[PDB]
């Protein structure tokens, strides 16, 4: 009826992996080559002939073309920064304000719409570009045969259909799944995708799972593809693939001020309106039967308007932009660190992070084989020595038995991009003796270049029973020479003699000597390391004893080194853990590998201790835990886990995105979690996703790994996650040294308006002046507290938590005790100012006369506060120098100054358009002594225990 | 000669009715051309007309109105005939100076200025105690250039110790009179210096708090 569907769904082969591969297939089909019968191909000269019917028929399977990302054009940028919480909010305030200006039932109005419009249009337009840049910036940065008919031709990628007869050499990159059919020894590196670090041998029978995006190390077979579009293990994952935690503070706070504002205006207006009922009903009696209908409708709506006026000014309308532009200066100083940030919401989450996750292969190691500790002559060096340590002919030795017993076709080159780690394209394993040679400072190429595969006379083969290749020479003199290395007890039971110091070769005592060798051998092992040792026979000159004889020439060895080698951490990765823990951060590793490989790199980064008071876990037995008898993720089974979880080892994708979900979800704890996850691989993929924070490696990394995360490490260095931590923690302070700032404005101005509008009937603060005070003067002082540069004090406190407030309790303490002192002097300045300062009081004014001076000094001795409260802004905390680390921020003075000399320039030559006249100097220098009685006011509130 | 026929004069009190003016030329054997209104000898617009019998009407009698009225009669080859009607109303002070804030050793100068015919004396008292007396020129350094309506008063080389005042500026006609008060201030040279004093009085209380507890 209908042919193989999609063989993850219908056959999953595919996703199960191991030695159950077989298990399945050999119970379910036949011996991996009836399946190929079973579709419309053969093993050999398989899909006859091209026949565009069959191969359209074929491509229900997929198009092995996935389509790239199209990326955003800037106006759906725009569109998408237009929609937010407060932004909507903004815009309906603004055209209420503007349509009520132009009610006149038979200036003011036309400013507030205009200024909040212009603010929200900045706010869109720097939120989009700077996506946009940084989005492009990223862009930039990241980046064969098969069996037709009966002649094997070169065909295109994108061509490759289900059932194709493909030909594997070393050095090449798989286009596909599938199966394994025949080959010699292949060794394939699958890092990137599985996360096992070891190179995997594949056989007809122990594991035939072939996998898209692994490279071939060595070895030639014979496959036949299975999954082909995005069926394929990569494509799954890239198709599953596509607010902050600052935005919520945010939002809430901004409908508590919302709230307030609110209450204010019906307060007012309820004042009006009893004052109006109390005077009219009860002295005068009016009849109140038709004469009110015109009157006191118009009445009511005026008094509306004024309330509505009322609540205008208690909204910051400064907010957004000040965070914007002090995000986007954050992200900038952040790009000079190595970190790439994306979308400027996510400079400030690494700073109240409470866990990191951590995969291990590539990650927190450099995913590269190499030897690290050697014993050599007797001494055993847990470091590489230098190139001269014991200078003998013994290192010339070793360097002709490497090089001439195996680089035929593993060699090293450099990188040929700059910025990156040197590549090998031969076996891994392998290279780490020519790592060690070349990092002896001795060159490897003379050696081999002089001896080319003709002229060697024997090469024996690692094979099975064999377990020691080797490879044995005559040129150099009448006599033979023989290298053969491999691992440390197969070859040492046939070493019969040790060529030992830097004097002359020994012999090798099973009884005596064997002890020491066996000390020197157990803790290399111990620490996880993996023991190979290489040995040297030397055959007479005459006669020629017969070469296929493996009895004797296997054995009478002499053993010149013996190495450890391991896939190292990376340098900076201890100390970068230890700097994190200190800082109130837990940090876990979840990896694909084996558990005894991720408990000795646990133990050596620092993320466990011995003594087993944590809890280690593997894949497998983490899902039959985390589950139910039913069989469901429930979150209380998690609970029990996490807490004291440490390493999870053999954990598929799905598992690391289950661990991340559940640490997020739970609420067992006494403070909420904020997760962030650091990759390099296709198997973080999903986890990348659902973390708060993403961080991937920038080299290293590939294309899956590289999207689904929001910051990018473009040097790969683990010491620039710190500096992502102290970056995120110094851009929460300089936003709430803002919040101290502005709501201390919005205090006073919005209780002067009230005063103004209920008690009195004009108020000293005109709508220009305001404009003025909070649009263009409160956005460069918010510039200038942002620039203040981070210190490494920050890495000493703790994190603070999802739902804890933005405004804390001294700041609550510094915004009550300032305004107190601003209203004490405005009020006083207002209602006695003009007996004091000797001058004609310009409380009330016909609307149609200048600018008076007892006003100008109350505008001038306001904005004179607001300057000197830009400096006590710079203390969140209690401190009393308020002037410590001034004189580091040379923007901070020079917008102080130019803001101070603006405003000489706005009193003196205003005019009547910003309603200011003309002041003498020494009406001035008052203005200056009344701000400036501002810094010593401040010493008394920090007097006064907040505790 | 023509013969015209005027109405009597008329004095603006605070009534709200309307005044009107008449002129009747009883007696011309000139081709008369037009006729129109003047104030003040300025002609009041839209008055031309034939107008053997001209009418003006005042519909609000304030004292601004109230001047030395004409009906001027201009004829093809005759001299013209303007009568008069005169209109008096008590004056009104317009417009003064609410008050001249001036430093020691410059020049003050304050103004009055009032509406209305006939044109009123000015005499100017400044408030001595309680009282208003008249100023006193025993010092060389006060000006009275009084004019129709216009009336200054300047001091030069103003001292502290005396001038500072109030000024009171008086009008007064045949009909009622009104009066308007300026005050003065001088400001002392040294007056710069004690703000300075208490700006560098509490910048030693920042730097003592501060710098105490290091
Ligand atoms: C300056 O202080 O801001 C002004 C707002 O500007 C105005 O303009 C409003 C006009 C005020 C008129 C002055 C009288 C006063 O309103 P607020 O924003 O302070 O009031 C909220 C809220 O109302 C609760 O009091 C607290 O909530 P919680 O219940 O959790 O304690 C919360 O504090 P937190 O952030 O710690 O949660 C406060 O901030
Ligand atoms: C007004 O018209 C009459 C009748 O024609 C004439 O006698 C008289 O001169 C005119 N007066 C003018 C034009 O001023
Ligand atoms: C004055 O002129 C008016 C307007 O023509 C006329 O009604 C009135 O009778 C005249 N009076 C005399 C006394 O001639
Ligand atoms: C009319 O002429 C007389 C002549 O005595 C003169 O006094 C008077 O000012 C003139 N009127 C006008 C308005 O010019
Ligand atoms: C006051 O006396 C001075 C003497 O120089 C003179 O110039 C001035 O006009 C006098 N002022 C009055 C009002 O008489
Ligand atoms: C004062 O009188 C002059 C001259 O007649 C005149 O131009 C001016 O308008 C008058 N001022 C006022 C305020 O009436
Ligand atoms: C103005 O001067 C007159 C005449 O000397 C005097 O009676 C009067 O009190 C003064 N003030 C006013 C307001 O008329
Ligand atoms: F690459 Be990891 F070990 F999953
Ligand atoms: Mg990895």
């Amino acid at each position: 009826g209908e042919f193989g569907c999609t063989m993850e769904e219908l056959r999953s082969l595919m996703e199960l992996r191991g030695t159950e591969a077989v298990v399945k297939i050999k119970e379910t089909y036949g011996d991996t080559e009836a399946i190929c019968r079973r579709l419309k191909t053969s093993p050999v000269e398989g899909l006859p002939g091209t026949a565009p019917d069959l191969e359209k028929r074929k491509q229900i399977f997929g198009q092995n073309f996935i389509p790239p990302k199209k990326p955003k054009t800037f106006l759906q940028l725009v569109w998408e920064a237009l929609q937010d919480v407060t932004l909507i909010i903004l815009e309906i305030a603004a055209i209420i304000s503007l349509g009520l200006s132009f009610y006149h039932p038979p200036e003011a109005g036309w400013i507030e719409g205009a200024a909040i419009l212009l603010s929200v249009i900045c706010v869109v337009l720097v939120t989009a570009f700077n996506d946009w840049s940084k989005e492009k910036q990223f862009r930039g940065l990241q980046s064969f045969t098969v069996v037709r008919a009966g002649q094997v031709v070169q065909i295109p990628v994108a061509e490759i259909v289900v059932g194709d007869i493909a030909q594997i050499k070393y050095g090449d990159l798989l286009p596909a799944d599938g199966l394994f059919i025949q080959g010699n020894d292949l060794k394939i590196d699958e890092s990137s995708l599985t996360g096992e670090s070891d190179q995997v041998r594949k056989s007809v029978d122990k594991d035939p799972m072939l996998l898209s995006g692994t490279h071939v190390m060595e070895g030639s077979g014979r496959m036949v593809v299975t999954a082909v579009g995005v069926n394929s293990q990569t494509g799954i994952i890239f198709t599953l693939l596509g607010k902050s935690v600052l935005q919520g503070k945010l939002t809430k706070l901004a409908v508590q001020i919302g709230k307030a504002g609110l209450v204010m205006s019906a307060i007012t207006v309820i004042i009006l309106v009893l004052y109006f009922t109390v005077d009219t009903f009860v002295v005068n009696k009016k009849p109140w039967l038709t004469e009110c209908t015109p009157v006191y409708v118009q009445y009511f709506v005026k008094f509306f308007i004024i309330g509505v006026t009322v609540l205008v000014v208690a909204v910051p309308e400064g907010l957004p932009l000040a965070v914007t532009i002090s995000l986007a200066y954050s992200v900038k100083k952040m790009m000079k660190d190595n970190n790439l940030v994306r979308h400027l919401d996510a400079c400030e989450t690494m700073g109240n992070a409470t866990a990191i996750c951590s995969d291990k292969t590539g990650t927190l190691t450099t995913n590269r084989m190499t030897v690290v500790q050697a014993y050599v002559g007797d001494v055993h060096y847990k470091e590489i020595p230098d190139p001269s340590s014991i200078n003998a002919k013994t290192l010339e030795l070793l360097v002709n038995a490497i090089a001439i017993n195996s680089a035929y076709t593993t060699k090293i080159l450099p990188p040929e991009k700059e910025g990156a780690l040197p590549r090998q394209v031969g076996n891994k394993t392998e290279c780490g003796l020519l790592g060690f040679v070349l990092d002896l400072r001795q060159d490897y190429e003379p050696v081999r270049s002089q001896m080319p595969e003709e002229k060697l006379y024997k090469v024996y083969t690692f094979n099975s029973v064999r377990k020691s290749m080797s490879t044995v020479i005559k040129m150099p003199d009448e006599s033979f020479r023989m290298y053969s290395k491999g691992a440390s007890e197969i070859v040492l039971k046939k070493c019969c003699k040790i060529l030992s110091g830097a004097g002359e070769a020994r012999v090798f005592r099973p009884r005596d000597r064997d002890e020491m060798v066996k000390k020197v051998i157990e803790p290399m092992a111990c620490d996880g390391l993996r023991t190979i040792c290489v040995a040297y026979r030397d055959f007479p000159s005459s006669p020629e004893p017969d070469w296929d004889n493996e009895n004797d020439i296997l054995n009478e060895l002499t053993c010149i080194c013996v190495v450890g080698i391991e896939d190292p951490v990376r340098p900076e990765v201890p100390e970068a853990i230890r700097k994190c823990q200190r800082a109130g951060i837990t940090v876990r590793m979840v990896t694909g590998d084996n558990i005894n490989t991720a408990r000795a790199i646990a133990i050596k980064c620092g993320i466990i201790h011995p003594g087993e008071d944590f809890l280690c876990l593997e894949g497998k037995e983490f899902n039959r835990r985390i589950r139910n008898e039913k069989g469901e993720i429930e979150q209380e089974r998690i609970d029990k886990i996490w807490p004291k979880l440490r390493v999870l080892a053999r954990s598929s994708p799905t598992d690391k995105h289950t661990l991340v979900k559940g640490i997020i979800d739970s609420t067992h704890t006494e403070q909420r979690q904020v997760v962030a996850v650091t990759g390099d691989g296709t198997n973080d993929g999903p986890a990348l996703k659902k973390a708060d924070v993403g961080f991937a490696m920038g080299i290293a990394g590939t294309d899956v790994a590289k999207e689904a995360s929001d910051i990018i490490l473009t040097d790969d260095n683990f010491s620039s996650i710190v500096k992502a931590v102290m970056w995120g923690r110094n851009v929460y302070d300089s936003i709430s040294k803002f919040l101290q700032f502005q709501l201390t404005v919005n205090v006073v101005a919005v209780i002067v308006a009230f005063t103004g509008a209920c008690i009195t009937q004009d108020s000293p603060l005109k709508a220009v002046q305001m404009l003025w005070v909070n649009l263009i003067m409160d956005t460069f002082a918010s510039l200038a507290l942002a620039t203040e540069p981070p210190t490494e004090t920050l890495l000493l406190r703790k994190p603070y938590g999802r739902n804890k407030p933005l405004i804390s309790r001294t700041m609550m303490k510094n915004i009550l005790g300032h305004a107190v002192y601003q209203l004490t002097l405005i009020f006083t300045l207002l209602f006695v100012g003009e007996k004091m300062f000797q001058i004609d009081s310009g409380r009330n004014a016909p609307l149609h006369s200048p600018p008076s001076e007892h006003y100008t000094i109350i505008f001038n001795t306001f904005v004179m506060m607001q300057l000197f409260n830009e400096i006590n802004a710079r203390k969140i905390h209690g401190e009393r120098n308020v002037f410590d680390g001034i004189f580091r921020n040379p923007i901070f003075c020079t917008i102080v100054l130019g803001t101070f000399a603006i405003q000489i320039v706005i009193v003196q030559f205003g005019g009547k358009p910003f309603s200011c006249s003309p002041l003498q100097l020494d009406q001035w220098m008052w203005c200056i002594f009344i701000g400036l009685g501002e810094l010593v006011w401040g010493q008394v509130i920090a007097t006064i225990p907040t505790s | 000669k023509p013969r015209i026929v005027t109405s009597e004069e008329v004095i603006i009190r605070e009534s709200l009715l309307p005044v009107t003016l008449q002129c009747n030329l009883t007696s011309s054997s000139h081709t008369l051309m037009y006729s129109y209104w003047t104030r003040n000898g300025v002609e009041l617009t839209a008055t031309r007309k034939n107008a053997s019998n001209m009418e003006y009407r005042i519909n609000k009698p304030r004292a601004e109105d109230s001047g030395e009225y004409h009906c001027v009669y201009h004829f093809v080859s005759a001299p013209k005939a303007n009568a008069t009607i005169e209109v008096k109303a008590a004056p009104d002070i317009t417009g003064h100076k609410r008050s001249e804030n001036k430093n020691e050793g410059q020049d003050a100068m304050m103004y009055c200025k009032s509406v209305g015919y006939p044109h009123p004396e000015w005499i100017w008292r400044k408030k001595e105690n309680g009282v208003f007396e008249e100023i006193s020129n025993s010092s060389g350094r006060f000006f009275i250039t009084n004019k129709e309506n216009y009336t200054e008063l300047s001091i030069v080389n103003l001292q502290i110790t005396e001038d500072p005042g109030e000024y009171e500026c008086n009008a007064t006609n045949s009909i009622g009179s009104a009066s308007v008060s300026t005050v003065l201030r001088v400001r002392s040279h040294l007056a710069p210096l004690w703000p300075f004093l208490g700006i560098l009085a509490e910048i030693i209380i920042l730097v003592v708090i501060i710098v105490v507890y290091e």
